[PDB]
């Protein structure tokens, strides 16, 4: 897994690859690793995937209720404080490693949070088994005052660093852009550089080829 | 990491490298380890980042509640909330904290809280992994009641040595100055402190 | 491990259970009954950890008796075993699991069929023409796979079972002091007094 | 403590046609989650019409390939340049392998070529010298994704004649080389998708009465 | 020692044109010992089919639990639960037991009665959702299953075809796993009807 | 795996399965678990595949050197004690072997020694070895007659392996059959457990709790 | 069977159109104490070969001696010691890969990762890796330690495959290496600013650059970074 | 480590140390054996150099090797003892490893081999 | 555990050895003879680790048979047992000790006396009226301590043994498949053709 977040002049973009692994096996060649906390606060997750989903949906739900109660738009600094205090409680047993990005009425934000409950702030970040490939690219091509289109390119490339160079990362690139005065823009499969080639054969069986002992139609409706 | 706080004539200055590391991999090279728990009460954090951010967050909450009830807390009181959290939870924390702040009654003050939950009031305090290498240097170079410029240099030099030798330290030298004038943030980049 | 055997024939369920109880290097008893009658048409045999084995069986017994009194009715074999499986499935995640494996043999009076259920201490249940717990099945399953017919009389079942016990007495390192054999049919539950 | 062993990934595959034999391997060499090389071949021509792959721990696999090539040369010296028969090669490899019975080569070995009747032939080995002649055998990381496919597609397992209802097993026809090459390529593109240690390139060595030729196909690079 | 490997067994699910298929082996064993040849791992609640592999006592418990839950659902909601909703219920249920989980690998298959679209999903033992549109695999031969599926599967198969495909995937993969086999059942599922066939396979 | 040998009026029947597993993974359904030491001596493979296949081949070399020096067939006693003695030199080093050394000489008659990596060597009439052994014993024990026909003896050995192939997860694939006479041994083919199960079920009426 | 004490970190390398570049920093660490700074971890063998070394430094020093001795002895009774019979890069590597493997196979390894860089006498570029396990492989890019995680992904963008090598000039390839060296100094905690680099070009020969520093560093943005999520001052 | 070649060829192709060993045999007390239809007898000759010889404790000329095979010699006495020990041990070892006593030929071939080795070492 | 018993009566020594051979879960043999004849008048029974027992026994037999032919003398039982005792005491400190226990039973034709020797795998030798290796003592020694008389006939000694085996057959968990009985007297060594 490789996830990154890059700040640009008017917002923030996060990106992730689409590969879920069980050991050395690829279970999903298109997993969505970009999660929604609120409409303009999004999350990339790495670690135990049940945990990254569990924790973003929980804090997601509490964030919604806080929002309805205070009649205010959700703040990133809140999803941060809530994530980190939940994680810290569980001493890292909740294996969620997270980059949280968003725009709110105070500006644009980018943080990373660790399973144990530590948080970091920066203009560019990465996590995952592709963390290193991605951060090499970011250390090479980042500058302040990125345009939107520049920050997409950058974040997009960094994921490609992990797709190619990291065994744990692969397949497609997912991006979400959240810009200060606009709707969060979510690009599922922004990049698909990994299409499987056409097989050398079709493996359709001639019907009747399987040996059957019993048939019986099944009762759906009571 | 390498952290220190030094008292001088006009107040007190905290310093730190900006490197946090996970093994040999530098997870963050622009870390801010200087942490505000009150207007003129700051801390230097070292140890588990999670343990140490969480402790600071609770102390910030406590002194804020203190403030709304009994006005401004003493540096000594900030140190006490820290000690209390660190001592009573000693089995489940890896935190080494230098607390530093300013009063008009008291001027600059420095408390170090090491792994014990013990608490120690010192004229200056070093801590973090890089600290071992500058024990000798600082003992030969600390003078009481230095000027602000003297003190900023004493920290610059010490921390550049700690960063030089300890690979757990590095990046930028950050400082925070606490005087009656108020609160001043300083930064010093590699190219500057390396060639000293 | 001691012998727990069951075969369901045409119109009854046979349960053969080993007679030995061994603690240490001494065989403490050669006449132990590893069954409880749960209702007059439902028999339960059991093997496992010392203590747990009887405490559990009698627990279940009391429970099925209570129900019988409360409803003036006799739970079907399928209902008793589901009850039992669930108790086992609860205890597996408890602080101290019962380490008990059971066969439940009953004659369903409504359905007019004998039924044999095998349930291990995890709560793994299955309905079976023949079953066993422990190593008992490793020796005997081959004989049963060969000779079993669902139309077998009770005397034919007993022949097949006798054969099974002979193979255990031959190839198994332990002396289990023989088996007690019980039959559950439409008339209820009886002990075959002669199985030498 | 020091660990004298490692794992370099890779999967290999050997099939015996009735007058030919192929032995194929991917070309990616890995360590943990890192890719060491996208092209580092591990199927070799050892002369006398024998191709050999030793997949597993690469140091051991290299060492073993060296020793055998060298035992072919010494056989020639010692027996007036007699051709090393595939069965003799196999028995000699047993001895090579079993020499380290208490400090084994951490590899799975396959060799391919023609027997003394012109018929195609595959031998596969334990790390400690167990060996059998076989029709087809994949080995290494993705062996378990490839073997069932082969059982179904080469030996027509579980297939019967339509309308016979499992009363007539679908008849074994035997496959041309190009036909067998198709199965190898599909096998590998498949394992590439679902196995993270498989990709980059596929090199197939082909052995006939006319010698040893070598086809190469690209694989997905994530 | 590995709870997901004591009893053995596998489940594979697949989507074709206006249909879905879900198959399982029939084996239940204790390590090397084959106990039952009739232990099915595919259950349904209305028109939602759930296949469970893993530890048998949990497969059972989970089925009883999802019956219970989908019963109270129908009662309160007055409609049968849909696949996507169910899949969410499975996930939240497994996560309830995050630090003491059920040792299973569940697989959901069905057709949305309103939208008509075919649906399959899979989970690990603590509820993370595999949301794939092609096939989902689970159990002790999950590796073999992956290899066979990636090759054999092509999209939009008519029911009669998809049956051939999913059966051949199940069969050969189970024959490369010591802990799976002893018979098989395949469910071909459409909006109108659901057909259930028992395959013939080697009994070793 | 499951391997059996037993002697009767007509010599020795040897029967084995052919499955190899590493973990849950079935690595092969086609392994030869019978080692043809020489035309008069069979060995069976259990425990370490390599250890049996290797040393029993080596056994074949020592048996030939004996025949050249002494100008006579080696006794099954002597052949087995060579294997046994060798193995005993390695005790503790981690060799793994369980095996029947089987042969028919004029001096001895049909003879079976069980020999294992512990240094055990036993003369006997019926042996089974491997994960499936306990199943095969049951069939063998209740049908073994000394005066079994040859046709029937071959059946019993085949049926005993089928028994264990069905119940044991680690045995199966196919049955390999041998008859050992004084003139040497005769291979009696490879029968896939797949097909054999159904034929046996149908024709014998057994395996009743299986749908076919 | 042992454990490393004084250690050197990443060695990075790639090949361009007419040769190979290899680089390595000048640091000998002692656990987390950055002890020795004048440590040369690139070792040129004659004039067509550089061997770069990471791992245990005492073991490096040993291999160093083995290489001078390999050169001394190649001269003995060889009037072609600097012509048709000079040490070739493939000779030195096969030698090295042989010793590593034997050492691992005696359960007493040399605790090192080695890259051998050079040009063969027919002009061919040589780039191959070997480590304490005796494992060997080649690629247009090669790196050890953190370099395989951070340096390779960058270097691979210049040279993805074989056909990219002819298209890659020495200016481009050297710039890529110096960049990677800076990235490594950003992110690897056992790295040093001072490093050495060597080009082995098939026309210009061995060029050996020393006392290089990582330059053009971006640290300024750090002033705008305060607290760890919630702080404002 | 004395390894001087004592048994070598001379130009007529004779090995003189082996031949002088034969002379030692001619000197020794006569020994004979003859094969019955169903027995073998060993006859030897008693030395008549001196008497006052204790008859019950002097080594007899015939030795049992196993319980079914005897050896008699002629020549150096001290030499014969060594040969007898070696064969008695091989008789046991042969039984230990093959579960049969030695055939007479096997044991002969064994002893023969030992002597041969001393002509070439 | 394997049964190794011996008793010396008036003018004869009786050895009783269990007939079972168990490899893990199966009883591979029920007809095992755990003795070797050393001399015409000396028998050795053995029990212990799988390979070691017979290897040791046959090694000792070879050495006693070699001594016998070399001297045309049958070594005395006391001498044979001192030889064995030294061979085990050598092995106990070797790289892989033979784990074998033995009883030696012999008639000293010179003294006209039966003698019985007990030696364990570590070289501990002792001369006894009756003895047993392993657990065998625990069941039977109370019986022998009671009924044993130095002047028993062989018939009486065979009866005493019969009692011992019965006690063992009822209190021991393991089925040892009965015993082989052998007598060493002045006429040499014979096996009781039918016992129990
Ligand atoms: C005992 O004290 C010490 C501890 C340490 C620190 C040791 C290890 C560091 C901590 N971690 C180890 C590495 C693992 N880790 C995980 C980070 C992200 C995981 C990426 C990822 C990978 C995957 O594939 C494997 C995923 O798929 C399942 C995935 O999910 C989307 C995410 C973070 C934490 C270092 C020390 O100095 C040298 C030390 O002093 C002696
Ligand atoms: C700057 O941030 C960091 C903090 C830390 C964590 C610092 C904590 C150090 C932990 N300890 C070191 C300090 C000392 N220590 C215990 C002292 C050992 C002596 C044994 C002893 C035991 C006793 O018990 C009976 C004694 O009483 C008699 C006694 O007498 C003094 C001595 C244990 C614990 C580690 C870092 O990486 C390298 C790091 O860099 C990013
Ligand atoms: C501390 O020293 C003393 C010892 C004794 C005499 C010792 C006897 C103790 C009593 N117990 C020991 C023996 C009996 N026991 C139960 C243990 C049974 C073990 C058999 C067993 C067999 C199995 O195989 C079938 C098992 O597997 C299912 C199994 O369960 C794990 C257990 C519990 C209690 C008496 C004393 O008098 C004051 C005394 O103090 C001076
Ligand atoms: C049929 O094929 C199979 C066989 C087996 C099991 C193989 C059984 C072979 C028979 N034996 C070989 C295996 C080992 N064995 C005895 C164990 C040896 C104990 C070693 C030892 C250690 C010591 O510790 C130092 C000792 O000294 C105290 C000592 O006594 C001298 C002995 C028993 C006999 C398992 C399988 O499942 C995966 C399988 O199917 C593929």
């Amino acid at each position: 897994t490789t996830i990154v977040g890059v700040k640009f002049n008017n917002g923030v973009v996060i990106a992730a690859d689409t590969r879920s692994t069980q050991g050395p096996i690829v279970a999903d060649k298109n997993c969505a690793k970009l999660h929604r906390i609120s409409p303009k606060i999004w999350c990339a997750g790495a670690g135990t995937a049940a945990d990254t989903e569990a924790v973003t949906q929980l804090i997601g739900s509490n964030i919604e209720l806080h929002s309805l109660y205070t009649s205010r738009e959700p703040r990133v600094v809140s999803a941060l404080q809530m994530l980190k205090q939940h994680l810290f409680k569980y001493q890292g047993h909740i294996g969620a490693y997270l980059i949280v990005a968003g725009v709110d009425p105070t500006g644009s934000h980018l943080f990373s949070i660790h399973a144990h409950g530590s948080t970091d702030v920066g203009y560019y970040l990465s996590l995952g088994s592709g963390s290193l490939a991605a951060m090499a690219v970011l250390e090479s091509h980042w500058k302040q005052d990125l345009t939107k289109e520049e920050a997409i390119k950058l974040a997009s490339d960094a994921i490609q660093a992990g797709i190619w160079n990291d065994l744990g990362s692969g397949s497609n690139v997912d991006v979400c852009v959240m810009e200060i005065g606009k709707d969060a823009e979510y690009l599922r499969n922004y990049l698909t550089p990994n299409v499987r080639e056409e097989k050398q054969k079709s493996y359709k069986f001639p019907r009747g080829t399987t040996a059957v002992l019993k048939e019986s139609i099944v009762n759906i409706c009571d | 990491t390498s952290i220190m706080a030094v008292t001088f004539k006009d107040g007190v200055i905290l310093g730190a490298d900006s490197r946090t590391t996970t093994g040999a991999y530098i997870a963050n090279r622009v870390t801010d380890k200087l942490t505000r728990v009150h207007d003129k009460i700051w801390c230097c954090r070292s140890g588990s980042a999670a343990d140490t951010q969480a402790i600071a967050d609770i102390v910030q909450y406590h002194l804020e509640l203190y403030t709304s009830q009994y006005g401004t807390p003493s540096t000594e009181t900030a140190a006490s909330v820290f000690k209390e959290l660190c001592y009573e939870n000693k089995d489940n924390l890896t935190a080494g904290i230098i607390v530093a702040g300013y009063d008009d009654k008291n001027k600059g003050e420095v408390y170090t809280i090491p792994l014990g939950g013990s608490v120690h009031k010192l004229p200056y305090a070093i801590a973090g992994s890089g600290s071992t290498f500058i024990y000798g240097y600082c003992d030969k170079n600390f003078r009481e009641n230095m000027s602000k410029e003297e003190t900023v240099d004493f920290i610059k030099h010490s921390l550049s040595q700690a960063i030089k030798w300890d690979g757990s330290s590095g990046g930028v030298i950050r400082m925070v100055v606490l005087t009656a004038a108020g609160v001043e943030r300083l930064i010093f980049y590699p190219d500057e402190y390396e060639q000293l | 491990m001691d012998i727990i055997l069951g075969i369901r024939v045409q119109d009854s369920v046979i349960l053969a259970s080993s007679k030995a109880v061994t603690r240490g290097i001494s065989v403490l008893k050669d006449s132990d009954d590893k069954t409880r009658q749960l209702s007059p048409h439902t028999l339960m045999s059991f093997a496992g950890e010392a203590g747990d084995t009887v405490q559990f069986a009698e627990y279940i017994q009391a429970n099925i008796q209570l129900y019988s009194i409360r409803e003036d009715y006799e739970l079907s074999p399928q209902a008793v075993s589901s009850f039992v499986r669930q108790e086992l499935a609860k205890s597996i995640r408890s602080r101290r699991p019962y380490q008990v494996n059971v066969l439940i043999g009953g004659y369903d009076k409504k359905k007019n069929k004998p039924e044999l259920y095998q349930i291990d201490y995890l709560g793994t249940k299955v309905e079976l023409p023949y079953g066993a717990h422990g190593y008992s099945g490793f020796y005997t399953f081959s004989l049963l796979d060969h000779h079993y017919r669902p139309d077998m009389t009770t005397e034919e079942g007993l022949d097949l079972l006798k054969l099974c016990v002979q193979e255990l007495e031959k190839r198994m390192p332990m002396d289990f002091k023989g088996v007690i054999v019980k039959i559950v049919d439409k008339d209820g539950i009886r002990q075959v007094d002669d199985f030498q | 403590q020091f660990n004298p062993y490692g794992d370099n990934g890779g999967t290999i595959l050997g099939i015996a046609g009735e007058d030919f034999a192929v032995l194929a391997g991917d070309t990616r060499n890995i360590t943990d989650y890192s890719i060491n090389s996208r092209y580092e071949p591990k199927v070799f021509d050892c002369g006398d019409n024998i191709v050999m792959s030793a997949n597993g721990f690469a140091a051991d696999g290299d060492a073993l390939v060296k020793r055998f090539k060298n035992s072919v040369k010494w056989y020639h010296f010692d027996h007036n340049d007699k051709k090393l028969s595939i069965n003799s090669a196999a028995r000699n490899i047993q001895h090579l392998l079993y020499g380290k019975r208490f400090f084994p080569y951490y590899v799975h070995t396959i060799i391919a070529g023609l027997d003394e009747d012109g018929k195609g032939a595959v031998y596969s080995f334990d790390p400690v010298g167990s060996y059998e002649r076989e029709q087809c055998r994949a080995g290494g990381a993705a062996a378990s994704l490839i073997m069932p496919f082969l059982d179904n597609q080469v030996n027509f397992k579980n297939q019967y004649e339509p309308g016979t209802n499992g009363k007539v097993k679908k008849p074994l026809k035997y496959l041309s080389v190009e036909e067998v090459i198709k199965l190898v390529r599909d096998s590998f593109t498949s394992a590439t998708e679902r196995h993270i240690q498989v990709g980059d390139g596929l090199e197939i060595l082909i052995v006939t009465k006319d010698g040893v030729r070598k086809e190469f196909y690209e694989l997905k690079r994530d | 020692s590995d709870p997901s490997s004591i009893n053995g067994g596998i489940v594979v699910a697949m989507t074709g044109k206006d249909c879905v298929a879900i198959a399982c082996d029939l084996r239940l064993g204790s390590q090397s010992l084959g106990v039952s040849n009739k232990f099915e791992k595919i259950f349904h609640y209305g028109h939602v089919f759930l296949g469970i592999t893993g530890l048998a006592t949990d497969v059972t418990t989970l089925n009883e639990m999802f019956r219970y839950k989908t019963n109270l659902y129908k009662l309160k909601e007055e409609r049968a639960i849909e696949p996507e909703t169910f899949t969410q219920l499975v996930s939240s249920s497994l996560y309830e037991r995050r630090f003491g989980p059920y040792f299973v690998g569940p697989v959901v298959a069905g057709i949305n009665s309103k939208s008509g679209k075919p649906f399959i999903a899979g989970f690990d033992l603590i509820g993370c959702i595999d949301e794939a549109k092609d096939f989902i695999v689970s159990g002790t031969a999950s590796d073999q299953l992956f290899g066979m599926c990636e090759s054999l599967y092509e999209p939009n198969l008519e029911p009669e075809d998809l049956f051939e495909t999913i059966s051949q995937a199940l069969l050969n993969a189970a024959d490369r796993d010591a802990l799976s086999g002893w018979g098989a059942v395949v469910y071909i599922i459409k909006k109108d009807e659901v057909v259930k066939r028992y395959l013939k396979m080697r009994q070793d | 795996t499951t391997t059996l040998a037993f002697r009767f009026q007509g010599g020795i029947i040897v029967a084995v399965d052919s499955r190899a597993t590493a973990g849950n993974w079935v690595a092969s359904q086609t392994v030869k678990r019978v080692i043809e030491i020489n035309p008069f001596l069979l060995g069976t493979m259990a425990g370490g595949a390599a250890d049996c296949q290797f040393w029993e081949t080596w056994l074949g070399s020592q048996c030939r050197l004996h025949e050249l020096r002494e100008k006579e067939r080696i006794s099954v006693a002597a052949a087995s004690k060579i294997l046994s003695n060798l193995v005993y030199q390695y005790k503790g080093a981690g060799l793994s072997m369980g095996t029947m050394i089987c042969g028919y000489t004029r001096k001895e008659g049909p003879t079976i020694y069980y020999v294992d990596s512990d240094g055990t060597r036993l003369k006997g009439d019926i042996f089974c070895v491997g994960s499936g052994q306990t199943f095969a014993y049951g069939v063998l024990d209740s049908n073994y007659k000394w005066d079994l026909s040859v046709e029937d003896a071959l059946y019993l050995g085949k049926r005993s392996i089928l028994a264990a192939a069905h119940r044991d997860a680690y045995s199966g694939g196919s049955v390999n059959l041998y008859h050992v006479t004084e003139d040497g041994w005769i291979y009696h083919g490879n029968h896939d457990v797949g097909e054999l199960f159904w034929k046996v079920k149908e024709e014998e009426g057994s395996f009743n709790n299986v749908i076919g | 069977t042992q454990q490393p004490i004084v250690t050197g970190t990443s060695v990075i390398s790639m090949k361009y159109d007419n040769g190979v570049i290899i680089a390595a920093d000048n640091l000998g660490s002692y656990g987390s104490l950055l002890r020795f700074n004048g440590v040369e971890r690139l070792i040129p063998v004659g004039d067509n070969t550089v061997v770069g070394i990471s791992g245990d430094i005492s073991d490096m020093q040993h291999i160093e001696r083995l290489l001078k001795d390999l050169v001394t002895e190649n001269a003995y009774d060889n009037p072609l010691a600097d012509a048709e019979e000079a040490l070739e890069p493939s000779y030195i590597f096969e030698y090295l890969a042989t010793v590593m493997y034997q050492r691992r196979s005696k359960m007493n390894p040399l605790w090192n990762a080695i890259i051998v860089a050079g040009v063969q006498s027919n002009g061919d570029q040589f780039l191959r890796y070997v480590n304490l396990l005796g494992v060997t492989y080649s690629s247009p890019t090669l790196a050890t330690g953190f370099g395989a995680h951070m340096a390779n992904p960058l270097l691979r963008k210049v040279v993805d495959r074989e056909s990219d090598i002819p298209k890659t000039t020495v200016q481009v390839a050297e710039e890529a290496i110096v960049n990677a060296m800076r990235v490594l100094y950003y992110r690897d905690a056992r790295s040093s600013r001072n490093f050495s680099l060597a080009i082995i070009d098939k026309n210009t020969g061995l060029t050996f650059k020393k006392n290089l520093q990582v330059e053009n560093m971006k640290w300024d943005f750090a002033k705008d970074i305060k607290g760890y999520g919630t702080q404002k001052i | 480590g004395y390894d001087r070649a004592l048994s070598i060829f001379s130009p007529d192709g004779h090995i003189f140390q082996v031949e002088y060993a034969l002379e030692a045999v001619k000197r020794g007390t006569c020994a004979v054996g003859v094969k019955g239809k169903n027995c073998v007898v060993l006859g030897c000759e008693r030395r008549s150099t001196l008497k006052l010889q204790d008859t019950r404790i002097t080594p007899s000329k015939v030795s049992k090797i196993d319980s079914h095979v005897v050896l008699s010699f002629s020549g150096l006495n001290a030499d014969s003892r060594i040969l007898i020990e070696k064969a008695r041990v091989e008789a046991q070892s042969h039984r230990l490893t093959l579960e049969d006593p030695v055939t007479v030929e096997y044991l002969t071939r064994y002893v023969a081999g030992v002597q041969q080795r001393y002509t070439q070492s």
